[PDB]
This record gives C-alpha cells, structure tokens and sequence, in this order.
C-alpha cells in the first residue's frame, strides 16, 4: 500500500536524476505541498502558451495535474536532455532534491489524497498508463515500480503487426478504468506499425453542487462571445451566499463548491470593458492565489451559462513547441530506465489525454432535465449579479492544498 | 385519457410515477388481459 | 400462489424476484415502484426465526421474468441493492405488523414491455377500493399447495374481506396495518398466496383512471388455502408516511 | 355552536360536544375580563 | 405564571391540578378534556433527574379549583386515576420531545359551573389559529418569578412567535411537536408560565364557533420571562393521532 508507505519502505531510484545549475496546510506532508505548487507553476505556463496558439473565442480545457502526473512516469527513466526538458517544461527542477528524486513517489502520494474524497456527490475519476510495442524488452526494476507506485505496469502491445487491435486493447482498459465513461480515448487510426510508445492520460470529474440551480430559472439568453457577435446560451440563475471577491481593474472571482467543499470552480471573470486575454497575460500561480485569499462570503445572485469543454489540442505538438523535444525524438530521445541499447531507441510516439467538464443545474457530470421553460421568475429588472455573459475563465480545485485539477476557458457555450 | 396526479418528487423517486400502472403490453395497446374484468365487475354494488 | 394459472406476458411488469446470491436461490416476490425503488416484505430480509438477516451484498433483484427457473436473456434485468431499509416499527416477534421493506436499486433499471412500475395509492383510491367484495389480484412464484413450484410466474385474483370477519378467524393478533383477501367457504371458489409469493404485490385496478395501484405486500397466512381461513397482505397506504420519509432522506 | 365530534364517547366519556363552552361566560353570554384581547389578535395585515 | 394575573371564577374550568398524595403537594397543572380524561405533559409523571417517577395510585387530579391552597366545598372535585399512559416516543433522557400524557380517572366526574372540558383541535382550528402573532391563553398555579406562589390561578394571554424566532432565541432544539410563545425583546409587554405551570394549557378561542381550543401544554423553557427567550409549549395538535389510539384501546 502506498497511501501509507514511505520513501524507503521501497527503494526505487531512477536511473537518472536532475540537479538545476542553482503557511503549509494543516495534516499535509512538506513534499507533497511544493510538488501540487510545482504543478501550478505548470499549470499557468501551459495555459497562457495554448491560449497563444489559438483563437480567442474557442473554448480552451485541460488537466494540469492529469499531463504532470503521466509526464512523471517517463522522468523515472529518462536521461541526458530528455530529462532536463522534462525538469524543466514541468517546473521540477524547482523543488527540492529528494521530492524530485523521488516525484514518481511522491505524486503517488498527492494522488492518495485528491481521490480520499469520493464523498459519492464529489467523484474523481482517473486512468493513466504507458504502452510500448512488445519487441522491445522492458526494465522489470522499471515495471516493478510502476506497479506499486503508478498501480500499473507498462502495457506491451504489438502495434507493429496488430496496430487496430492494438488501439482496441487500449480503449478497452480505459473503458473499464473509467467505467463506461471513456471508451475511445485513442481514436481512428491513431496507433500503427511506426508507434513504440504511448501515453495514456484521461480524467474526469462527478460532483453535485453545494447549492444547486433550479432548472426553472434557467432561460435563453444571449452570450456576448469574444468577435463580437453574440449567441444564445442555456443560462442558468440563482441568488444565494457565495465566497466572492471585485478585484483589481473591476475583475470578478466567484468560487460554487461542490457537496462536501473539499472540491471547488472558480470562475474569474473581466469586466466588459478589460478583454479576457489581458487577464490570462497576468495570470501567474501568485496572482490566482491571492485572489483566492481575497475571496469573503456574499449574499448575491448568479448568472452562469451551461456549459461543456474538453481538451481538443494535441499535447505532443503543446509541449514540443514549450520545450519538450527529445522525448518525442526517435533520434534524441533518452529513456535507459525504461528499455536500454540503441537499435530503434525509445521515445514516445503519441501522448492520448481526454479531460472534459458539462456543468450544468445539477453540477458536474450530473444528468438535469434539458427542457427549458419561459415563464416569469420575479426578478428585479435592475439586479446587479455576477453575469457570465461574456468568456470567463474556470478553475477546478482541491482545498486546502489548492491543486488546480483543471483549468480552461469558456468563450462560446452556445448551439 | 388516464388522469394521474403525482405525489413524489422524481429526484429522489427516481422517474416512472407520472406513467405507473399503465402496461406496455396491455393498457397502452387498448388490450386487456385474460382475467382483468374479473376486477372491474367486482366494484358492482348490488342494492 | 395456490389454485391460480399462468400469468401472461407483460401482465404484471412491476413484478420483481429477490434472489440470493450465495447460494443462488429463489427468496420472495417484489414490486417496482420506481426506476430505482422496490418494495417487499420486511420479513424477506429480516425474520430471526429462520435464521435470515441480509444486507444490500447478500441480495439481487431480477425484473422483468415469467419463468421461475430460466434466464430470461434480453428480456430480464438484474440489479444490485445500494441499501435496504425496514419499517422501524416492524414487530417479527409477534404478529409480522408493519411487514414491510423498501430496497433501493444500485442502478436505474430500464423499462420495456416486460418492465413497468406499478402505482401507489393515495387516501381516496384506498378508502374507495379497499373495501370487503372488491376483488385485487396476486402474483408470485411461490408454491401451488400447502403440503411444487411452478415454471411461470402465478396470478389469482381475490376478494377483500371484511375486517371483522379477518378479526375471527384466526387467534392471532391482527393490526390495522393488515388486510385480509381469499373466497368465504360458502362462496365455493379458491385461491390463495402461499410460501415463497411474500413480498409480492396485492394489486387493484382502478375504474377512475384505468390503473393499477398495488394496495397490498403478500405477508402471511395459516397454510395456505384453507377453508375459513384467509391470506394477510401489509397495507401499503397505511404506511405511505414511512415510505415517503425514507425516499426522501435516501432516495437521491 | 358549530362543532363536529372526533371521538367516541364510548371510549372518550362525555362532553365533546358541548366542549370549549363555559357555562358562566359563553353560555351566559358574557365575556371574561381578558379574552377581548384574544380576538383583536387575529388582525391580518395584508 | 408570571407577569399575569388572578383568573375569574369559572373563567377555565378545564383547568386541573395534579396532587402528589405523600407528601401532598401541587405538582403541575393539566386539562379536562372529557368526563374521563384529562390531559397533561409526560414530564410531570415521568421525570427521574427530580426524583418524579410516579404511578396511578401515587397521584390525585384536583378539578374545579380557584385557590391553590384553600379546599374548595361543594366546588373543587378531587379524583382518582384508574391508569397514565406516557407518549412511548417521550425520552426523559434525551430532552422534552413530545412531552406529553394522559390520565384517565377512576370515576367520570360530573361537570358544573366550574368543570368543563376544553376542545382539542382539528386540522383546519390547527392550521387557522396557530399563526405568528395571534394569542393564546396559559393558566397556571405556579412560580410568579423564575427566583412566590399565587392564592388563586393565574392567567396570561401571550403572543404566538414564528418557529425560525424560537429556534434562534436558543441553543436547544425545537421540534415540529413544540411551538412557542412570548412577547419579543421589543414589544413592551411581558408575562411567560414558570414552574409549576407545565401540564397547564395554551387555550384559544375560536372566532369561527366561539370554543376554547386547547393547542399547546406547558412544557419548558431557560428561566422564567427572560429577555430574548420565549416559553415553550407541546403541540397538541401534532400529537392528536397518538391521543386517539391511547382513548380508543384503553378507554372503554
Ligand atoms: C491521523 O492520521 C491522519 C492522516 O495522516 C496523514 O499523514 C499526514 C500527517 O498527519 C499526521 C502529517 O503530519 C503533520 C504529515 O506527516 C508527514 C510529516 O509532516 C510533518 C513529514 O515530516 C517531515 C514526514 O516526513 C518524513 C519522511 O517521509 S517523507 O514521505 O516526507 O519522505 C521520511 O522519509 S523516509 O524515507 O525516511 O521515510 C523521513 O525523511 C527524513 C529522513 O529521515 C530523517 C532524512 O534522512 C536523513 C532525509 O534527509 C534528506 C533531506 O531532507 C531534508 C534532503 O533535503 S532536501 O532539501 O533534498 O529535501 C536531502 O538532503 C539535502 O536528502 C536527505 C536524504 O534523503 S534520502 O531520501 O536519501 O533519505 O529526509 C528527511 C525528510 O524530512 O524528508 O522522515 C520525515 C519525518 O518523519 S517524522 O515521522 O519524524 O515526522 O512525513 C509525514 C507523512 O507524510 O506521513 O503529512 C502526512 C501525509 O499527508 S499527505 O498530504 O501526504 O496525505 C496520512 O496520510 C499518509 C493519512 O492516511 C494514512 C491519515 O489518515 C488516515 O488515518 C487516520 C487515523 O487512522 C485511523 C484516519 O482517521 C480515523 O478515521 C476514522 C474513520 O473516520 C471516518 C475515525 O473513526 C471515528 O470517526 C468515524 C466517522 O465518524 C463520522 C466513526 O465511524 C462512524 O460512526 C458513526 C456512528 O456509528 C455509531 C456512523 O454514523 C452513521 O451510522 C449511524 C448508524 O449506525 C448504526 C447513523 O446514526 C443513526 O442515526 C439514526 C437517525 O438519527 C436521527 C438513529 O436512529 C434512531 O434515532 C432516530 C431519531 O430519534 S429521535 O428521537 O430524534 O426522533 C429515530 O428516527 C425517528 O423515529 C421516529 C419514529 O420512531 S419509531 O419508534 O416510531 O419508529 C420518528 O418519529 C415520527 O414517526 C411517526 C411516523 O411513524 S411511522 O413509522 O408509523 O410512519 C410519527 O408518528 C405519528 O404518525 C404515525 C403514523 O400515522 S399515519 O396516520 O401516517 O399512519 C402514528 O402511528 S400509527 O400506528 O398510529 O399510524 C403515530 O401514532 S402512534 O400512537 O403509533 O405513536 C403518530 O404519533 S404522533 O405522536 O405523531 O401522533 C411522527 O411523525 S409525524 O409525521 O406524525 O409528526 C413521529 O413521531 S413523533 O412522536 O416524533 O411525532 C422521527 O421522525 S421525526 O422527524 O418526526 O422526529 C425519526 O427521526 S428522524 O430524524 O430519524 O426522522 C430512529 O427510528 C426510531 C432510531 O432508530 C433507528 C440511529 O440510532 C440511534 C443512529 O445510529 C445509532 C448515523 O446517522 C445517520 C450515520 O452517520 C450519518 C458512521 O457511518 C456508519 C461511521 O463512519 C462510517 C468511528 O466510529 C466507528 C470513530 O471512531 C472513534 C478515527 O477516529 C476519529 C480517525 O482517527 C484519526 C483517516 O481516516 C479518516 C485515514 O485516512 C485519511
Ligand atoms: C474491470 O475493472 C474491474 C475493477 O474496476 C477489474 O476487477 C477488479 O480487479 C481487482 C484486481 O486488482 C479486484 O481487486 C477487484 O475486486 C475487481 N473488481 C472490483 C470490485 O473492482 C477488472 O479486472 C477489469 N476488467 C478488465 C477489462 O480488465
Ligand atoms: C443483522 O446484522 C448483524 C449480523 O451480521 C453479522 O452476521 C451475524 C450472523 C452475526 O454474526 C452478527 O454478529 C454479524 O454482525 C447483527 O449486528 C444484527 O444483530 C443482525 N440482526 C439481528 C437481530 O439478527
Ligand atoms: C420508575 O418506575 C419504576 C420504579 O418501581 C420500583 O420502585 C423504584 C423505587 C425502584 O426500586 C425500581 O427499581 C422499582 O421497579 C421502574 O420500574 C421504572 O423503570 C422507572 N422508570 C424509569 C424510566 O426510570
Ligand atoms: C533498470 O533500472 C534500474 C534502476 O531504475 C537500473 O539500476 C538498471 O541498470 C536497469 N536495468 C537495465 C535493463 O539496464
């Protein structure tokens, strides 16, 4: 068991490891609390970087915690320039030497305590894993480890004579991982008789809000998109106490917790005037942070759209264009821990995620009713609430370690 | 029609009260079973 | 179900069998009155003096069936119980009063022509129906005589008695919460519920809307079929208020 | 006055139906010193 | 009672007073209800943390009186109890829930100009005349002071307050089977029951048939007449199913 073993309960060390040139929760251990901020660091500096690459009124959704936590399982046996990318696009090489010597361990460790909640009305759910053509011989220390410290081994596939079979195999273990959710994580074609090594990353969260929306109050209403035009978009609506906070330049958070609180969305939205984008260009792990500091307890009403968002970007071509090369090299790439020599050297050919969230008046992943009505809902014509008719920005967190699970941006909630 | 009023609330029932006791193979085919009207003429009230 | 016939395809699709998982056997009868509630008697699930005191992991509901002993593939539905609950007032050591148990399913059962839910009454529809002459009906696999099972699953329809009638004859203490139905001797028909049809429904049709309500959970009897004697089913609108408690505070 | 029973005076006794009603005051058509206060109570502001 | 004042003859003639035989002593207060019940709260017959824990024979019920102590001739009619029934849910233990009991005598008494039994509310009286802000009556023998006996019962008409108002004056919990009564903090006037009193009734006079209902039985409350703090009474009404059962098995 893991979730109470320690360090040298079972000695692991990486093949290879990386040193750089040069108020902690209650009940939570030093180690695992600057490995959740190194995430965070992660985190802002992926998403400005996808925001970059694309067009301001598409909707943009991620896994922070998710692609640091799979990337790690290749960090326990990479070397040379393949690791250092990988200390350094991950924000690892700024933590301390044993977390990072151990961060396969220690991820373990954050994960125990993100999935001690399944207070069935906050439901985490998570399939990681690596695949790797059979030829090649694996590193049973490699394997061992995996299995204790990732719950699995390596999976060896033959996707250099059964690539379809191959890609069913996978999403058939993900199917069942994730329990009918995920059932095709790995799409049409994506594995055949060139790919060597594969990773497997998806996640998903099911929860209930504290205070849910009425269905009744929803209404069609307009959202004033990013181009300018404008659409129309299930708007949701109820008054109520919630943690709130009018920030600088006349931005507002707003936090809607889940049942049981220890899981949280917050949603940090700029006033009409100020765009979203000069918000996400100052949008730094401090930033957020004090923001959620400055949050205080309010009587006020919400307006909020239905919404639905995954993470529809390729990960391999993200990360290449931050920094992360050689490991996707076939030339370059650097993982003795893994499999040793040099004949065709390993290096993963493909990085699958899938991370979505539909919100709706039940919470997340919750069926609600569709049918929307048109009928009065008594509300003063002159209110003053928390309006996302406009692109906001969506966090995902954990309280107290402030994990960000995921992050993104709804910019068109509409059809 | 069938007039039925509803007493429980569907998000702790679950869902099928608005349409109970209506049968698939019988009541929503106009059909009635073999011993159904053994019921219906037991209400007769004889003065 | 004693001096009863086949029932017919789709007749009863709120019927449900409790089975037990280890070793695999037939318990009771049941009813769907829900997608994810059932109703069944209380002593199915708890009852000292033969020895049987399940949880929600001993237990597993199959719906939709007409034959006792076949699965019925594609056609019959099998269900985990997420929790069970029982009157609290439910009296095993004396007369089997406020016989009766809810058992909430761990996933919504889908219906078909085989799987419907059946309806519960309200005080008009009781006091209307439920009176001594008006006939109800009852299903169940259990055995055709006292003193053995049948291949599908059984239907006998049977007249309410009076309760003062109910009241002498039998020595045992009957409560409000009980009703009693079968044929008087000088009446010359029969019929009877009998060992293995508890838990099953006491169903009446309603002439005002063309429903079917269950009024009634098959309990218990002395034997089965005999002469001056009749069958006692839980009544199940005298109970709604704990029924409409526990759904509220379980049942999301 | 109206009343309508609810027990069975074979098992509750007698006097529901003559209940609430004082032989020195209702029955006597007098009020006691206090009760007027009772029945201004019942205002119902809109 | 405090901050009330000396009631008028005949003015409550349901009002009885429950006698403690050896030593003799006035132990609470309690209701004529008919020629054979009367109705008063469980805690003044079953209370052990005062040492009270008492039976028919040990009780007397003193019906008709005016003085407290003055033995009233040809007046006051003092009677035996045949039997007490207590709530089963009342728990002395945990806290005052359902604090509530009834007392059937020996021998029916005879009523007169000063005995005369009180209504007990349907649903509709229920529903109608318990409503924030309307007054209510409580008469009582007890404590003119929470730190003083009366000569003569007191009487003390009090408002009705909103449940939400009676759960925030204080840290004990209110259940639906207790309402509560008082002038708020801000409305000049004052008055409250006090120990001694429980037992007693919260009458109202009915403007639909002009009876006096009774809807509440004193029970408890933190002090006597304390700022920001409020009586708090049994609501008979709630507990009216149960009162049925006790009179329709145990009182012929
Ligand atoms: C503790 O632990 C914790 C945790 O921890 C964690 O950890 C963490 C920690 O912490 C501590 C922290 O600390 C701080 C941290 O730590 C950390 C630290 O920090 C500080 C650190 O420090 C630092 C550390 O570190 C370390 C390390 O390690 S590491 O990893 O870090 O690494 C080590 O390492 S090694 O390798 O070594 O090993 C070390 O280190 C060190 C070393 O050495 C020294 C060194 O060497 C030298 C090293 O050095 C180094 C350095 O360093 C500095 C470095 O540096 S740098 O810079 O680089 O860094 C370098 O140098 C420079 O290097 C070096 C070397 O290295 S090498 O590698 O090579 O070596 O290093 C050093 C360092 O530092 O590092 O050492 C260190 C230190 O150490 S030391 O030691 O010294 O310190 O570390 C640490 C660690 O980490 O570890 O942090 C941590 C972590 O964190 S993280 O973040 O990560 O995560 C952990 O983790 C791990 C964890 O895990 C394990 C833990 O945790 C765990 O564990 C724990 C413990 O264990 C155990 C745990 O905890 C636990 O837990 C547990 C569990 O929990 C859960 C617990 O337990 C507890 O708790 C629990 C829970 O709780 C909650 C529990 O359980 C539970 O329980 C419970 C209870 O049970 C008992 C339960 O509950 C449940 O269940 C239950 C049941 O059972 C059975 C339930 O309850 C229930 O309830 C119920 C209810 O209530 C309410 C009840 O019931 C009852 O009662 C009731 C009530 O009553 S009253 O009075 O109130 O009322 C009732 O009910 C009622 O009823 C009534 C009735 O009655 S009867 O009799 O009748 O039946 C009612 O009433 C009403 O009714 C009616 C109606 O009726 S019917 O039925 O009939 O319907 C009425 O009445 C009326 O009406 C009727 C009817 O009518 S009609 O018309 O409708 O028909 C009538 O009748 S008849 O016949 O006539 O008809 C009547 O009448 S008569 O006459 O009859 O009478 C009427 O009357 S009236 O008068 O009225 O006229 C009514 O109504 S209405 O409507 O009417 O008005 C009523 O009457 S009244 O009178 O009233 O009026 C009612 O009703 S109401 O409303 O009304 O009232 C009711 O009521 S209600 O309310 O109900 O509704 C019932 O019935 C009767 C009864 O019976 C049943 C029952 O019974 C009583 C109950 O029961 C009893 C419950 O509730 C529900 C539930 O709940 C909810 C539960 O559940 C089951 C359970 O649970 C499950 C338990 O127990 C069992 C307990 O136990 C005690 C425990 O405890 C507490 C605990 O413990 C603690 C945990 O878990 C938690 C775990 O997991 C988490
Ligand atoms: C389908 O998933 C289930 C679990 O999600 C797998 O069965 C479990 O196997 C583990 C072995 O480590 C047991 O401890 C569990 O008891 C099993 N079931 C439970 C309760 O989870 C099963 O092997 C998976 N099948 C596939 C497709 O590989
Ligand atoms: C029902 O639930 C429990 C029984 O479960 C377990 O198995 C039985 C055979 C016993 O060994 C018991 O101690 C175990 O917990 C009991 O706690 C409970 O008393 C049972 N109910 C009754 C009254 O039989
Ligand atoms: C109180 O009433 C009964 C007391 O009767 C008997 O005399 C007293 C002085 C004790 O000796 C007691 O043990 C005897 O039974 C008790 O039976 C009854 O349980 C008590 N009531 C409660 C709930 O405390
Ligand atoms: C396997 O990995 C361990 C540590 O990660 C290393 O010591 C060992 O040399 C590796 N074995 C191979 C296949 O070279």
């Amino acid at each position: 068991d893991i979730c109470t073993a320690k360090p040298r309960d079972i000695p692991m060390n990486p093949m290879c490891i990386y040193r750089s040139p040069e108020k902690i929760p209650e009940a939570t251990n030093r180690r695992v609390w600057e490995l959740s901020k190194a995430n965070s660091r992660f985190a802002t500096t992926f998403y400005q970087h996808l925001a970059d690459s694309k067009n301001d009124n598409d909707n943009i959704f991620l896994s922070p915690l998710s692609i640091s936590t799979a990337f790690a399982m290749t960090k326990l046996g990479a070397c040379n320039d393949t690791l250092q990318q990988l200390m350094e696009v991950f924000k690892f090489d700024t933590i301390s030497e044993k977390t990072s010597d151990q961060i396969h361990f220690f991820f373990a460790k954050l994960n125990c305590r993100l999935y001690r909640k399944a207070n069935k009305a906050s439901k985490l759910v998570s399939a990681n894993r690596l695949f790797g053509d059979k030829s090649l011989t694996f590193n049973e220390t490699y394997q061992d480890i995996s299995e204790l410290v990732y719950g699995a081994k390596l999976q060896p596939l033959d996707f250099k004579e059964n690539a379809e079979q191959s890609r069913a195999a996978i999403n058939k273990w993900v199917s069942n991982k994730t329990e009918g959710r995920i059932t095709d994580v790995i799409p049409s074609e994506a594995i055949n008789e060139l790919t060597v090594l594969v990773l497997v990353n998806t996640i998903y969260f099911k929860g209930l809000w504290k205070s849910k929306f009425s269905p009744e109050n929803t209404r069609k209403e307009l959202f004033y998109k990013a181009d300018g035009e404008s659409c129309s978009a299930s708007m949701m609506y109820q008054e109520g106490k919630f943690r709130y906070r009018r920030v600088a330049e006349g931005t507002q958070v707003l936090e809607l917790p889940f049942k049981g609180d220890d899981i949280t969305m917050v949603l940090i939205l700029p006033k009409p005037e100020k765009s979203l984008a000069k918000v996400e260009k100052e949008l730094t792990p401090e930033v957020l942070q004090e923001w959620l500091d400055e949050l205080e307890e309010m009587m006020l009403c919400v307006h909020m759209p239905r919404f639905r968002i995954e993470d529809g970007f390729s990960l391999k071509e993200q990360l290449q264009d931050m920094g992360l090369v050689d490991l996707f090299s076939p030339e370059k790439s650097k993982l003795p821990g893994i499999v040793a020599e040099g004949r065709d050297d390993l290096y993963v050919s493909d990085a699958f995620h899938k991370a979505f969230l539909e919100v709706n008046e039940e919470g997340s992943e919750a069926a609600a009713s569709t049918a929307v009505v048109i009928a009065g809902r008594s509300l003063n014509p002159n209110r003053v609430c928390f309006k996302a008719n406009r692109p906001f920005l969506v966090f995902i967190r954990e309280v107290p370690l402030n994990t960000i699970i995921f992050m993104g941006r709804v910019a068109n909630p509409c059809v | 029609t069938s007039e039925y009023q509803t007493f429980f609330n569907p998000r702790t029932f679950g869902s099928g009260e608005a349409d109970c006791g209506l049968r698939p193979l019988f009541e929503k085919k106009s059909l009635e079973d073999k011993t159904e009207r053994e019921l219906l003429e037991s209400y007769i009230d004889g003065r | 179900i004693v001096e009863g016939s086949d029932a017919e395809i789709g007749m009863s699709p709120w019927q449900v069998m409790l089975f037990r998982k280890s070793p695999q056997e037939l318990l009771c009868g049941a009813s769907l009155i829900s997608d994810r509630w059932v109703l069944t008697a209380a002593h199915c699930l708890l009852y000292p003096p033969w020895d049987k005191n399940f949880t929600e992991n001993d237990l597993l509901v199959r719906i939709g069936k007409h034959s006792r002993t076949r699965y019925e593939r594609n056609i019959e539905k099998i269900s985990m119980l997420e929790k069970i609950y029982i009157h609290p007032r439910y009296n095993w050591r004396e007369n089997l009063d406020r016989d009766i148990a809810l058992m909430k399913l761990k996933k919504p059962v889908a219906f078909s022509d085989y799987i419907h839910p059946v309806c519960l009454p309200d005080r008009e529809t009781a006091a209307s129906l439920l009176q001594a002459g008006y006939k109800g009906r009852v299903t169940g696999w259990g055995n055709l005589k006292e003193t053995g099972q049948p291949s599908v699953l059984q239907v006998v329809n049977l007249p309410i008695v009076e309760r003062p009638v109910c009241k002498d004859s039998t020595r045992i203490r009957i409560t409000d919460n009980m009703f009693c139905a079968g044929y008087k001797p000088d009446e010359g028909k029969r019929g009877d519920a009998c060992e293995g049809d508890a838990g099953g429904p006491f169903v009446m049709k309603s002439p005002f809307n063309n429903r079917w309500y269950q009024m009634g959970i098959v309990s218990w009897g002395e034997g089965c079929d005999r002469d001056g004697k009749y069958g006692f089913y839980t009544h199940v609108f005298r109970l709604k208020k704990w029924i409409q408690k526990v759904i509220d505070q379980f049942g999301e």
